[PDB]
């Protein structure tokens, strides 16, 4: 009765392969880059030919094909830069085809106003058939939901588009229409509240028309199957994925780069599959890369020694049986091959001398230690020309977690970057200025927030000298093989905005290492974390172990994912956590948003 | 309260209009009120409306950058905005992105002198981002120079990278220029110094280089750089003049060079007998004479 995010591939399925069927006859496929990954998720490409797709073209690549008929438009709804795309296709072979051509438009998730004009005002609006395909989270694991929005970040932070709250939004109250109203929508931060706000809203419009004879059956009471949401704002703590993430997936999301559950590696080059279907990645992507060496062994030697199991046997029918798991068997064997080629790179990769030198960086900063200790080893590390976006990680990472830099140090970091770059960085520092990621101590932006200084300034930023000792951020006394908190993803260092999560969910645990839901509890602690904190009771008007959402509005990292199944584990017995995000986010990710790559040259 | 906006509108109730749009949250009927009002009043009046909205302004300005599908910008909406709000660091960006996509020096430098223009009307809080403006164009000038002369490229490099370029190529004179130009710390003008000698195999400067007193950040620096990918030779002439090391390291150097004869050496200098027997065993009493190692004590 409960969530099950397979309702969510299921559905998605359905809802895609039933527009194809729509389409009668053969179909061309031109599919937005950014959402091709996203959909393999929910579909194979196998499984799009049967409904009779020849070739797949990017809208990106300008380059449609001629030689079929009817050309499907697969692209999300809200884009801009999608539009006026498609609008450009449609005429870029009406004008060089052959026959006539019938164009179909999938909007993802829905057919928008700004579509309807940017494709009338192309004239190509009326030769069109356009419908609606509202694919929301894609749910890339069991636990996981994402609407896989790869601009999100940049989007609402650097642009201030609230497109991402609104999708965000329209999502978590589909899983409220079907499930019930969340019984506390719980959290923190600004677009947190923003989201929190949409739903009330959106519950209102329910009732509004339910009211007003536009039926639609059933008004919706409380959920039975969940307990709450929680909702944190990733500008509330930008120092976790800042830092270089230290858990195995973490490493793969640095170094090679996650996307839609796969990556790439040299044996061009070909792509490894990363989802918890198979078994021996379920039990490593979350553990510290110190351990993984001692996982990979023991595995290694429990296979072998598992063929060692019953091939002695000889009736004819326990034979047939050790044979069906052979398989299994080889699929476990080339499972453990991949990953053990993997974990090879990525040791070589955590034993250069800048790798090491970075780490030292951050792990002074995190620890509290005068930001000002570091500048050296940061001057050398831009003279030994390190990757522009590994130093702006730890130049953001002092700014945020000191309240901003002191004048002198600013003006010398800006002389460095700008030296050692290019010029062109002026805007990049324009950029993380505006992201507020990177700001002189001396701006009102910049201060952090104590009771003590009570007046001053709205926007306030999270104060990481305070919060460092009451919410207990530091553990380097933490045990990597059999963790006992979730410090462990960062060898010593837990993420605050999980903490923040364990302020409601963990109260008992969280004062013991240094039984009301919401805040209680935490207020004076959470109040020194940026922006409102909130936590609206929805009772309508009218037991078991409940599903708990935790959601990330601006994306979360993949130590995140792991601290929270972390906690999922212990609380097994009562919860069953589901985390929501806008997209899985990391530092590079992040840097990318403010990097400009025009050149001067 | 979805189609309860054009309402508000039909009444032509402009601003208001706006205002429940940015309350709903959907970003649709935003666009769908911007796009009414910007075509119905002067546009001055529609800047007017628009700026005391963010997110508004922030929608404004996001489809005037993006207004084919990536790449293309509406730059004449965005000067105009900004400028009537006297937004002149948005301006001045505005101006600074122009002069990247300048094909010649000279233009992309007219595009930063536009950029700094703007800046000049409020000069101070301004006065990093003059200066760094300042700067580019002297360097896209010096980097015109060394093209035509030098015959190679450097024109869009930066400050750092421009002198790497010089010193791999052995133009020390022309580096030195750069770096006492752009005032470039003491520091990073040295880790640029020695990293392009390695790249240029210039290990006779290199040596040079060793026949001084001190270094600002060490000979540690130029033992390993040399060393990796090049002479163990050359590397092994920094030690002793490695200050900040720990114990019984000047050993593993030598040996790390492959000179386990003068790391036995180094080692009974350093009164560590255990080493020397370890680097005596390696060899073997008699092998690579070892006798030398053991004459050695």
């Amino acid at each position: 009765a409960g969530f099950d995010a397979e309702q969510v591939r299921d559905k998605a399925r359905k809802d895609l392969l039933h527009l194809l069927e729509g389409v009668r006859g053969k179909k061309n496929l031109v599919i937005e880059k950014d959402l091709a990954g996203p959909l393999g998720v929910i579909v194979k490409a196998s499984t799009l030919r049967d409904y009779g797709v020849d070739n797949f073209f990017f809208l990106e690549n300008k380059n449609t094909g001629t030689s079929q008929r009817n050309i499907v438009f697969i692209a999300r709804g809200e884009s801009v830069r999608n539009a006026h795309a498609i609008a450009a296709q449609i005429k870029r072979i009406q004008r060089e085809s052959q026959t006539s051509h019938d164009f179909h438009i999938f909007w993802v998730p829905r057919r928008t106003l700004f579509s309807d004009k940017v494709l009338e005002e192309a004239g190509v609006l009326g030769d069109a058939n356009i419908s609606e395909l509202p694919l929301y989270f894609f749910p890339l694991e069991r636990d996981v939901l994402s609407l896989e929005l790869n601009d999100s970040f940049r989007d609402l932070y650097l642009a201030k588009d609230p497109t991402p709250v609104f999708l965000l939004s329209r999502a978590l109250m589909g899983i409220q229409k079907k499930h019930g109203l969340f019984p506390r929508i719980i959290g923190k931060g600004e677009n947190a509240k923003r989201v929190a706000d949409l739903l009330s809203r959106m519950r209102q419009e329910l009732l509004a028309g339910e009211e007003a004879g536009e039926s639609d059956r059933a008004g919706l009471s409380p959920s039975t199957t969940i307990e709450s949401v929680i909702i944190i704002d990733r500008e509330v703590d930008f120092v976790t994925p800042l830092l270089t993430q230290l858990t195995y997936e973490g490493l793969i999301d640095e170094y090679f780069g996650i996307q839609n559950n796969q990556t790439d590696v040299d044996a061009r080059k070909r792509k490894i599959q990363l989802d918890g279907s198979d078994s021996l990645y379920s039990q490593l992507r979350d553990a510290n890369f110190a351990i993984v060496g001692s996982l990979l062994n023991t595995v290694a030697r429990r296979l072998k020694s598992d063929y060692e199991s019953r091939h002695n046997t000889k009736t004819t029918a326990e034979l047939k049986e050790f044979v069906k798991k052979l398989p299994g068997y080889q699929a476990e064997q080339q499972s453990l091959k991949i990953h053990s080629n993997i974990a090879e790179e990525i040791i070589n990769y955590t034993r250069t001398e800048i790798f090491n030198k970075l780490l030292e960086v951050q792990q002074n900063l995190a620890a509290g230690a005068d930001p000002s200790s570091q500048f050296d080893s940061i001057e050398e590390l831009v003279a030994r020309d390190t990757p522009l976006p590994q130093v702006l990680r730890l130049l953001c990472l002092y700014s945020c977690i000191s309240g901003g830099i002191k004048t002198k140090e600013l003006d010398h970091f800006r002389r460095l970057v700008l030296q050692g770059y290019g010029h062109q960085h002026l805007l990049t520092l324009h950029n993380l200025e505006r992201l507020q990621m990177f700001l002189s101590k001396s701006s009102p932006l910049a201060s952090m927030i104590t009771m003590s200084g009570s007046s001053g300034g709205p926007d306030q930023k999270t104060n990481y000298t305070y919060l460092r000792k009451q919410l207990r951020l530091i553990v380097d006394e933490v045990n990597e093989q059999d963790p006992n908190d979730i410090a462990y993803v960062y060898s010593g260092y837990a993420p605050l905005s999980i903490r923040l999560v364990q302020c409601v969910l963990q109260k008992q645990y969280l004062l013991s290492i240094t039984g009301a839901q919401g805040w209680k509890g935490f207020e004076e602690i959470v109040k020194h974390a940026r922006g409102p904190t909130f936590d609206e009771i929805q009772k309508g008007e009218d037991g078991d172990k409940k599903t708990v959402f935790v959601v990330f509005v601006g994306g979360i990292t993949f130590t995140e994912i792991a601290a929270l199944r972390f906690i999922a584990k212990q609380e097994e017995a009562r919860r069953n956590i589901v985390i929501c995000t806008t997209s899985i986010i990391n530092g590079n990710r992040m840097m990318n948003a403010a990097i400009e790559t025009a050149t001067f040259e | 309260a979805g189609r309860q906006v054009p309402l508000l509108l039909s009444m032509e109730e402009d601003e208001l209009a706006l205002d429940k749009a940015i309350e709903s949250g959907d970003t649709d009927l935003i666009y769908f009120v911007i796009h009414q009002l910007r075509r119905k009043l002067p546009l001055a009046s529609f800047f007017r409306v628009v700026s005391s909205r963010p997110t508004a302004s922030a929608m404004v300005e996001a489809l005037a950058r993006n207004s084919d599908g990536d790449g293309n910008e509406d730059t004449a909406l965005l000067k105009d905005l900004y400028y009537q709000d006297d937004r002149r660091l948005d301006g001045a960006s505005v101006f600074i992105r122009e002069a990247l996509q300048q094909p010649e020096t000279r233009t992309a430098s007219d595009k930063l002198d536009l950029a700094a223009n703007l800046l000049q009307g409020n000069q101070k809080e301004h006065v990093f981002e003059l200066g760094a403006l300042k700067e580019a164009k002297m360097l896209l000038r010096m980097q015109e120079t060394f093209e035509r002369d030098l015959t190679d490229s450097f024109v869009g490099l930066s400050v750092n990278q421009t002198m790497f370029k010089l010193i791999k190529l052995g133009y020390h004179g022309r580096a030195k220029k750069i770096q006492s130009e752009f005032k470039v710390p003491e520091r990073v003008a040295w880790w640029i110094r020695l990293q392009a000698l390695v790249a240029k195999r210039d290990w006779n400067e290199i040596e040079e280089i060793s026949r001084q007193r001190k270094s600002p950040i060490g000979w540690e620096p130029f033992f390993n750089q040399v060393l990796q990918a090049g002479n163990p030779r050359l590397a092994a002439t920094f030690i002793p003049k490695c200050t900040n090391l720990e114990p019984g390291q000047t050993i593993t150097m030598y040996e790390k060079c492959g000179m386990r004869v003068k790391a036995a050496e180094e080692a009974v200098r350093l009164k560590d007998t255990e080493a020397w027997n370890r680097l005596l065993e390696a060899a073997g009493r008699n092998t690579a004479e070892g006798r030398e190692i053991e004459r050695l004590g």
